[PDB]
């Protein structure tokens, strides 16, 4: 009887609509980073086979970290099915100078991709402790000739790295970029991620308010 | 006492201000309604909620503009039409305070979206905005009960003149001032100043906060016009109130207060043109 | 491996593009009247209309 | 290297010799189809995100669709009733398939696993029958041969034929250098053809596990592929806004279906039951119906609010279903 089929379709629609309030409030963050960036310790200190997913809650908000653990090497638009994510979170080993250029070369590929035009960028510079050791041993000028401050000051090297990452981003009028300098303790990164996502949602609201 | 020269000079200024105000406001508000109807028709699910109350504000300003010619005409020649005079006064004052309340609601919506971005990003839909617009219409027309009885049964229906001793009573004046200026002034100031503070405080979160620096100026402009459009009138109202309750007695003071009140009421109808500038034109270009 | 693949690919009994074209024409015309998209079906025999 | 060059030259010369005249030169004797009226007979609603794949049943009534909310939905196309709603373990689903018997469905995606679900269970619910693992890249396409044999194409440049009961790859099809995007079985179930991001397609025989022929001509990656109804030809759609009809026998391109005002890539292709209408979905929010024998854009299927990613034609040819990124499936007739 078609009456039973219509009823069953109705309970199916009710079940689907019960998850709309979750699909609309869910924040998906695409996590990128090289093997030396400390992704493992980062995820472990978040209190947490194809690609991986991690589900967690910050202040009654659901976050879903999508970790493309090596399968991002297929740099094709079909794989670039992450245009609906709220943020892209980069992990960069800031202390290991020999690879910053490589990291930058990766950054420029992701943020300037047309797919991620509506995605804000959160940038984490891991192993800041290994920075304060590395800065006093070697000069950042030995790898980047554009540096202008004193190479043995941590703050100047940090601002140089931040501007190096920010300068790889064309079209600086779409979405905000967030940078943080974090160590292996990593005890506050969920708070920082929540703050950056809240600011991204604020930016989207301002876009939606027609203020400019 | 004597009010002849004040009335003649003020009638001249009423024409001189309202005629350009009428034409410019009519044109600009028709363009604004066209543009935001264009935005809504596409059902862009970002611009619909804002476009609904921008349309509401434009409609209220358009109603005020349409009521302006009747105010110019019926205030010079006596009208043996109590119904027409009451209709004109209702259209004028209802449109003015509907614009005030729509502006206040725009500021409340901006402050809510800025201060509570998660909640607003979840619980904000075009149907709620349309419901709030309908509530504004219902409330502004409910507040128009006192304005069917300005002149009472007196046949001297010279529109917008010599209202009554009942209209200028405290029981009507204080609800008019508090719910017409002071409450929206406080809400407007709080929402705009807090939105400016919050959007400026984003320099500690990201270096891309400058992207929204324009969003500062617009909001600040929203205060500046709202203060200049509506502060002098209600203060003016206050002054005239003090005249009608035998608190101010001098003839020169009465003449100056009446002139200032009428001039202020003329100037606040320029708000129907300042609204399409503070809003409606701070967006990208508002492509015509 | 490439040489072997190309060797086996080359050894195929190809037909003229005109002949294959005629075959496609014949198949398209033979089943033309059974195609509900070339000739839309009235609502009396249309399950969606 | 010299032998490879000589073989390529011989193949191209045989292609030129066969190319005495093309279809567009001898099909002038056929009356053009004209301008086709297709209307939205139904609009299937319920998906919470973009729709990436659909597949019709062999009864021409049931329809499976896959969406980014992590769900397959099986619809009755006639009554719009949702027959089933299968939640997926992986919300990153790129393909879905429906068994010719209707007993099973399949899906896959960035999980590198082909999940096969059994629709005929005593308990009355859909249960995960198998999880075919063994592919290294993501899963791009998936097509049942029968209730126990399934062919899957992946982003590891490798295709495979799987025995469902065993769970292991029956045979492996290698030879592509880029990500294999699309897969189409021949309507005799002895051959299939795959498009693999190399501006090239390859034909593979199922039992021998060897690539019979390789076709080239495109400028970009091939996103979609399908066979002509008789199995003697196949059509590809790539990102250069160009459809191409190739012959199995002529070993070369037969037609190019391109137009000046279309520049976006092709997300899907399909044929009609007689094969005269080649339907292709485009990134520009609407589908186009081409006269497969005249390369003329004889119709347009507009009505989606986003990119048309899915396109399928019923086995009887009655209707055409399209799926787009706005979460709505539209049935057209
Ligand atoms: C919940 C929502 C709340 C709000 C809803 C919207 C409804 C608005 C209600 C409107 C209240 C009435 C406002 C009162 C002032 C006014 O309506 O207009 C001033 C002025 O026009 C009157 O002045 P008045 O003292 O009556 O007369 C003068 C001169 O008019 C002569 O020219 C003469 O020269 C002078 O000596 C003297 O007689």
């Amino acid at each position: 009887e078609d009456k039973a089929a219509a009823e069953r379709s109705k309970e199916i629609d009710k079940c689907l609509s019960r998850e709309k309030t979750y699909v609309k409030r869910l924040v998906k963050i695409l996590l990128l980073g090289a093997d030396n960036s400390g992704k493992s310790t980062f995820l472990k200190q978040m209190r947490i086979k194809g690609i991986h997913e991690y589900d967690f809650e910050i202040k009654n908000v659901p976050f879903k970290m999508v970790d493309v653990g090596g399968q991002r090497s297929e740099r094709k638009r079909w794989f670039e099915c992450f245009d609906s994510v709220t943020s892209i979170l980069f992990l960069v080993d800031s202390s290991d100078f020999n690879r910053l250029t490589e990291s930058l070369n990766d950054f420029e590929t992701i943020v300037n991709n047309r797919v991620f035009s509506n995605v804000s960028i959160i940038l984490f510079l891991n192993k800041t402790d290994l920075l304060e050791e590395k800065v006093q041993i070697v000069s950042i000028k030995d790898y980047f000739l554009e540096f202008e401050g004193d190479p043995h000051c941590l703050r100047d090297v940090q601002k140089f790295l931040v501007e190096c990452f920010r300068n790889k981003r064309r079209d600086q009028q779409q979405k905000p970029l967030y940078h943080h300098f974090t160590t292996a303790i990593n005890t506050e990164n969920a708070r920082l991620i929540f703050r950056d996502v809240k600011d991204t949602i604020l930016h989207d609201n301002l876009k939606q308010l027609m203020l400019q | 006492c004597l009010f002849d020269g004040v009335n003649e000079l003020m009638k001249t200024l009423q024409f001189a201000v309202h005629i350009p105000t009428f034409v410019l406001g009519l044109l600009l508000n028709l363009l604004a309604i066209h543009g935001f109807s264009t935005f809504l028709k596409n059902r862009w699910p970002d611009y619909a909620a804002t476009s609904i109350y921008m349309i509401n504000l434009a409609v209220f300003d358009l109603l005020l503009v349409l009521s302006l010619p009747f105010k110019m005409v019926l205030s010079q020649v006596q009208s043996p039409f109590p119904s027409l005079c009451t209709l004109v006064e209702c259209l004028y004052f209802v449109s003015m305070y509907g614009s005030v309340f729509t502006i206040c609601f725009i500021s409340m919506d901006r402050f809510l979206a800025i201060r509570y971005p998660l909640l607003v990003s979840h619980l904000r839909s075009p149907r709620k905005i349309f419901g709030i617009c309908c509530t504004i219409w219902v409330l502004v027309w409910t507040g128009s009960i006192p304005i069917y009885s300005f002149h009472g049964k007196v046949e001297k229906y010279m529109c917008f003149h010599n209202m009554s001793d009942d209209t200028w009573s405290a029981k009507v004046f204080f609800p008019l001032e508090v719910f017409g200026f002071l409450l929206p002034m406080g809400i407007m100031g709080f929402c705009c100043s807090r939105s400016i503070h919050i959007l400026l405080g984003r320099r500690d979160h990201t270096q891309d906060w400058v992207q929204q620096k324009a969003c500062i100026y617009s909001i600040a402009a929203s205060l500046a016009v709202f203060v200049v459009s509506f502060l002098p009138v209600h203060l003016g109202f206050f002054l005239q109130f003090l005249v009608r309750n035998s608190f101010i007695v001098e003839c020169r003071a009465k003449q100056s207060i009446s002139f200032f009140l009428q001039l202020s009421m003329c100037f606040s109808n320029v708000n129907c043109c300042l609204d399409v500038f503070v809003y409606y034109f701070v967006i990208k270009e508002f492509r015509m | 491996k490439l040489v072997e693949q190309l060797k086996m690919e080359a050894n195929i009994d190809r037909i003229k593009v005109s002949k294959a074209a005629a075959d496609l024409m014949a198949y398209c015309e033979a089943h033309a009247k059974e195609d509900p998209l070339l000739t839309p079906v009235p609502a009396s025999e249309n399950p969606f209309r | 290297r010299q032998e490879a060059e000589q073989l390529k030259n011989q193949i191209r010369d045989a292609r030129k010799a066969c190319a005495d005249a093309t279809l567009s030169q001898i099909t002038n004797n056929i009356d053009p189809v004209g301008r086709i009226q297709m209307r939205t007979r139904r609009t299937l609603r319920g998906h919470l995100a973009k729709i990436y794949a659909m597949h019709w049943g062999t009864d021409s009534r049931l329809l499976v669709s896959a969406s980014q909310d992590g769900k397959l939905i099986i619809w009755d196309s006639y009554t719009t009733n949702k027959v089933h709603a299968i939640p997926l373990r992986s919300s990153w689903v790129m393909t879905c398939a429906y068994a010719p018997s209707g007993n099973y469905v399949a899906c896959g995606g960035l999980d590198n696993i082909c999940s096969i679900y059994n629709l005929k269970t005593r308990e009355g619910n859909v249960r995960v029958s198998r999880e075919l693992a063994g592919h290294t890249g993501y899963l791009s396409c998936c097509r049942f041969l029968d209730d126990n044999q399934i062919v899957t194409s992946s982003g590891d440049t490798t295709c495979a034929l799987w025995d469902i009961e065993t769970g292991q790859q029956t045979t492996t099809f290698t030879g592509h250098t880029g990500d294999v995007m699309s897969l189409s079985l021949a309507p005799d179930t002895r051959l299939f053809v795959s498009g693999a991001c190399d501006a090239s397609a390859k034909l593979w025989d199922v039992r021998e596990g060897m690539c019979r022929q390789t076709f080239t001509g495109h400028e970009s990656d091939i996103n979609a592929i399908c066979f002509f109804p008789n199995g003697n030809a196949f059509a590809t759609g790539s990102d250069d806004a160009t459809c191409r009809l190739f012959d199995l026998r002529a070993d070369q391109e037969l037609m190019t279906y391109s137009h000046d005002n279309i520049i976006c890539g092709i997300t899907s292709v399909s044929f009609s039951k007689s094969g005269r209408l080649l339907l292709a979905g485009y990134d520009d929010f609407n589908c186009n119906v081409w006269d497969a024998l005249k390369a003329d854009r004889a119709g347009v299927l507009a009505g989606h609010d986003n990119r048309v990613s899915c396109l399928g034609v019923t086995d009887d040819g009655m209707a055409v279903a399209t799926g787009s990124w706005d979460s709505f499936l539209k049935i057209w007739n």
